[PDB]
């Protein structure tokens, strides 16, 4: 059944949706709420908590849209305006998770300057001119969708911030593990290491898979689009949006709830609503 | 024993609070009761004082 | 009001013994930490033991090890101490103290300025 | 001698507990327990300050029920509006470990200090309109751990080298000076009056100074250990303390005795301060546990709490008046409750 | 008409907070320490080669350090050691070596390590007058340290050249005396950084850095669940 | 004849 294409139900589009649009928005209140959680790195959480938003939303309206219009011009202005938003969304989701592993790199490396570098002024500046990149990228995107320039642009982007993030954990887990090694080394003395890896598994792994088949997607739609493999990889489009939205809902879990503050605001909010 | 000096004083102070006429308990704690119960309306952490006379909101 | 009265001191001869108590009041005697204290005739204040609310973790000055023992008994508020195989060096006044607060084990009790938790101390000389 | 003077020292003692044991005929609690219970008590924030970056260690209510005078730990002192929570000044300091902070009845001066030995009076009303410096007062050699106004022209203060002292603000001289104790002084507390004081340290004992003789009048006793916090009863006649033993204590200044003993099982923690209510009929007390318990003073009940705070109440206060309370924490904010 | 003074109210908010942000910059850019030591401690020495307070400020590599030493405060610790308890670390200076001071610099250590105020702060820990402790030696630690009879030079020990074996095993063992408490008492939310230093010693200025640094880097490794 | 699908790029032309 590789030909055809693979048909995934609007319901799981539209639970996929609402469910990470609640989550996403708990996490953007309890920042908002919490006075203590104005440091520069739960502003890039709330940056991504924010894009993961927009991912859900507009896509989830484009099944409802789709869905509506099925069961019954207008629709090429629908579907181009939807297609600018969830692409400007995705591009700003892959931006700040670059973000937030560039603000943590720079901590563990520039401890001492860190507060002189990653002032409010210059973290709003660098939100702000992330989202006006990415909304300008993903409406030229959608305009010029048909043309080989973009799927190259794309995924020479996704690759470069995947290589870009993975660089950067695994320097800062080697500098863990040597502060581990001197740690060890005392007379009065899973573990560490097994927490540090765990810890690492969990941010990349996550990160590319729930991404990446969706750029080889684009990989085979320039390579190899005729070839009978090809095809049948290419079918699963729809199980490859589901993928990118499951990492809109669990991104929260492994950025802003692994803070103890934010967990005591998510709890405080939750019980009040 | 030089430090008889800083006994000596201990002993004067000792001196001066033995002799202190002191009040009964049970009368002064009447007292502290009747001038609580002579305030009690007045007491705004006590009694429920409407919103409208409330400045802090 | 808290008191804290040594008792069980006197003169010996070097290779002798003695056992030192030590009275308390005014407070709940198994919430605290106790120690003791010597003051060398010619010297400032030493710390000699620690033994801690239950008894179970008891520290000594490394030139007392094996030569004295504490206890104490939370039933009669009495700290004792087992001074074996005495020599010269150990003559002293010794004083009971105790640990400014209950149910910690930060303690800062030998201090040359007068102490509020301390007794007035028994000679043991040898 | 020594023995002798030790002996006579113990045999005064032993007059004086007789002497209070005279009068001991019965207990506060077996009076007011035909006293309704106050029932409970639910407070509820109405304002919260923010703009300090360090903890704060003291806060202290001017006369006129509305300005809030506070102290971090960065070296900067806020004056606040608790009707409309907008700020009046920020007086930066020469150190930034200060401990205690007073306002001055009239308004017109601020004074504060900590380490550096030194309190710092500022005068909040000049002609420029800045805040400026007014008098630096020094001849403690120990921290400065509390501050109160008597007057404008009149100051006390308490230091860690077990003694307090009166001074002349317009001279700069220390005039009175205070001593018996042999701890820190933690805490002062001026009668209604402002004829008497008391001061409690770390001794585990408080004493009722005469402010105008120089004279020690009392001593009280009582508290297993340090003495953390001490306020005045609104008649005048009693004081309450509060220490490291997690316990409070209402004192009788009449009666030269322990009145009452307020305590929990399950508090182990230190009360960081003490405070009454305007008819005194409850008492306020800040813990370790980041919260703040408040108690029926005439029954030792607990009537309700205050949480609210992530980190050690440092400080509490009540208004003049009795509309509001304030409490300040560790966690660099100042809440007030209704 | 009051709405000139409410007008006037917000106009001075916005004057000082302000003002506020600027501090609040400059504040959490400046690393404060806590100096304590032994009254033999050479702690004028450790001042010189980097009222009741002083304070000392130093720019190490465009850091700006603010360096706090204890003034005529009395001996009393357990009031004012509460306020130093968001300090970057406490730098604690020891002589090695009538009464025992080392015992004394111990018994302080354990109960300033257990304090309920100070579980997060790391200490910075010098030993100092090495020359003295290695003349003593060579010319005892058995009389007040027994255990020191059955020690052992660690295996990772690296001394410099034309050390006595025996002073290097008495520097060693009383790193290893505090290291032990250190180790004991501590749950991964501090530690302690043990130093053999020389009365005179300029380099001892970038250690308090680099040990700062390292601090920070290790709480924000605590942070992000990679150590 | 043209029609709306889910994202894009959905089927290679
Ligand atoms: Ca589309």
């Amino acid at each position: 059944g590789c030909y055809e294409q693979l048909f995934v139900s609007p319901e799981v589009f539209v639970t996929l949706g609402v469910i990470s649009l609640l989550e996403n928005i708990l996490v953007i209140v309890a920042i908002a709420k919490n006075k203590n959680l104005h440091s520069p790195m739960y502003f890039f959480i709330c940056s991504l908590a924010v894009a993961d938003m927009l991912v859900s939303v507009s896509n989830g309206s484009e099944t409802i849209v789709i869905t509506l219009l099925n069961s019954t011009s207008f629709t090429v202005n629908i579907d181009n305006v939807i297609d600018s938003v969830i692409c400007s969304s995705l591009l700003a989701s892959i931006c700040s998770l670059l973000s937030i592993a560039v603000d943590r790199y720079f901590t563990i490396f520039y401890a001492l300057q860190y507060h002189n570098i990653m002032t409010v002024k210059r973290v709003g500046i660098i939100i702000s001119c992330i989202w006006a990149a990415c909304t300008v990228s993903g409406i030229l995107f959608i305009i010029y969708s048909d043309s080989s320039a973009v799927i190259i642009c794309l995924i020479t982007m996704f690759f470069t911030m995947l290589a870009l993030m993975a660089s950067l954990y695994v320097h800062m887990f080697l500098m863990a593990r040597l502060h581990i090694k001197r740690i060890a080394v005392l007379p009065g003395t899973q573990g560490a290491n097994m927490k540090g890896a765990i810890t690492l598994t969990i941010l990349i792994g996550v990160f590319v898979v729930c991404w990446a088949p969706f750029f080889l997607h684009l990989i085979f739609y320039i390579s190899c689009p005729q070839n009978p493999y090809c095809v049948c990889f290419m079918s699963h489009f729809n199980l490859y949006l589901i993928l990118i939205m499951c990492n809109s809902i669990i991104d929260p879990l492994i950025y802003a709830l692994r803070s103890q503050e934010l967990r005591k605001t998510f709890k405080e909010i939750i019980c009040c609503y | 024993t030089a430090s008889i000096a800083q006994a000596r004083k201990l002993v004067e102070q000792l001196k001066m609070e033995a002799n202190i006429d002191r009040i009964k308990v049970s009368k002064a704690a009447a007292d502290l009761m009747a001038y609580c119960e002579a305030h009690a309306k007045e007491d705004p952490l006590l009694t429920p004082v409407p919103a409208s006379e409330n400045p802090f909101r | 009001q808290v008191q804290l009265q040594e008792s069980g001191g006197g003169l010996v001869q070097p290779g002798g013994s003695l056992r030192l108590s030590c009275a308390a009041s005014g407070f709940t005697f198994s919430n605290y930490k106790m120690n003791w204290v010597r003051q060398a005739p010619g010297k400032g204040l030493e710390w000699v033991s620690d033994i801690s609310q239950s008894g179970a973790s008891i520290s000594y000055t490394g030139s007392v090890k094996g030569r004295f023992t504490i206890s104490r008994d939370n039933a009669k508020n009495t700290l004792y101490l087992q001074m074996n195989s005495l020599k010269p060096e150990d003559t002293a006044v010794y004083y009971c103290a105790r640990c400014p607060a209950p149910f910690t084990r930060d303690c800062f009790d030998v201090t040359s300025t007068t102490y509020a938790y301390r007794g007035q101390g028994t000679q043991v000389t040898v | 001698e020594l023995d002798q003077l030790r002996q006579e020292a113990e045999q005064l003692k032993n007059q004086i507990r007789d002497a209070r044991k005279a009068c001991a005929d019965a207990t506060l609690s077996q009076i007011t327990n035909n006293i309704d219970p106050v029932g409970r008590i639910q407070m509820r924030t109405r304002r919260t300050l923010r703009g300090h970056l360090a903890k704060i260690y003291a806060m202290h209510w001017g006369t006129d029920s509305r300005l809030l005078v506070s102290a971090s730990q960065d070296g900067k002192l806020i004056i606040w509006d608790s009707y409309t929570t907008n700020k009046v000044h920020a007086i930066p300091l020469r150190s930034s470990w200060v401990m205690t902070c007073a306002y001055a009845p009239s308004g017109n001066y601020v004074a504060c200090g900590g380490l550096d030995n030194i309190c710092s009076i500022y005068n909040l009303k000049t002609r420029e309109g800045n805040v400026r410096v007014s008098r630096e007062l020094a001849g403690h050699t120990g921290y400065l751990s509390c501050c109160r106004f008597l007057d404008d022209n009149q100051i006390v203060t308490s230091s860690g080298d077990t003694t307090c002292a009166l001074w002349d603000i317009e001279t700069g001289q220390q005039t009175t000076t205070f001593t018996g104790h042999t701890g820190d002084v933690m805490s002062l507390s001026l009668a209604p009056d402002t004829r008497l004081f008391v001061s409690g340290a770390c001794d585990a004992s408080a004493k009722l100074w005469d402010v105008r003789e120089g004279m020690c009048r009392q001593t009280f006793t009582g508290h297993e250990s340090d003495i953390n916090a001490i306020c005045f009863f609104p008649n005048g006649n009693a004081f309450a303390t509060g220490s490291d033993d997690a316990t409070c204590r209402l004192f009788d200044l009449r009666a030269d005795q322990e009145l009452m003993t307020y305590s929990h099982d399950n508090i182990i923690c230190g009360i960081t301060s003490v405070s009454f209510s305007k008819s005194g009929r409850l008492l306020l007390a800040g813990y370790d546990d980041f919260n703040c318990n408040v108690w029926d003073a005439l029954k030792a009940d607990r009537a309700g709490v205050l949480a609210g705070h992530d980190n050690r109440v440092s400080c509490l206060g009540v208004t003049d008046d009795g509309m509001a309370v304030a409490t300040g924490s560790w966690d660099s904010f100042l809440k007030i409750w209704n | 008409d009051q709405r000139n003074e409410e007008k006037a109210q917000r106009e001075a908010n916005k004057k000082i907070e302000k003002q506020l942000q600027k501090d609040k910059q400059v504040y959490r850019a400046t690393h404060r320490l806590l100096l304590l030591g032994a009254g033999e401690s050479g702690k004028n020495t450790i001042v010189k080669q980097m009222s009741g307070i002083f304070e000392t400020k130093f720019q190490v590599d465009k850091v700006n350090f603010h360096m706090f030493d204890v003034g005529a405060q009395r001996d009393e610790r357990r009031k004012w050691i509460q306020c130093f308890n968001d300090v970057t670390a406490i730098i604690f200076v020891v002589a090695s070596s009538q009464t025992n001071r080392l015992q004394a610099a111990l018994k302080l250590f354990d109960s300033i390590w257990n304090n309920k105020w100070l579980r997060d702060t790391s200490v910075i820990l010098f030993l100092n007058k090495q020359d003295l402790l290695a003349e003593k030696v060579l010319a005892k630690i058995e009389d007040y340290f027994p255990e020191f009879a059955r020690y052992t030079t660690p295996e990772d020990a690296t001394p410099e050249p034309g050390e006595d074996p025996r002073v290097t095993r008495a520097k060693y063992f009383i790193r290893d005396e505090f290291l032990r408490i250190s180790t004991a008492s501590g749950d991964g939310r501090h530690y302690c950084y043990p130093h053999f230093t020389c009365a005179v010693d300029t380099e001892n200025i970038r250690r308090v850095f680099n040990d700062c640094r390292d601090i920070i880097q290790r709480m924000h490794l605590r942070q992000y669940e990679l150590l | 004849s043209y029609s709306l699908e889910h994202x894009r790029w959905g089927k290679p032309v």
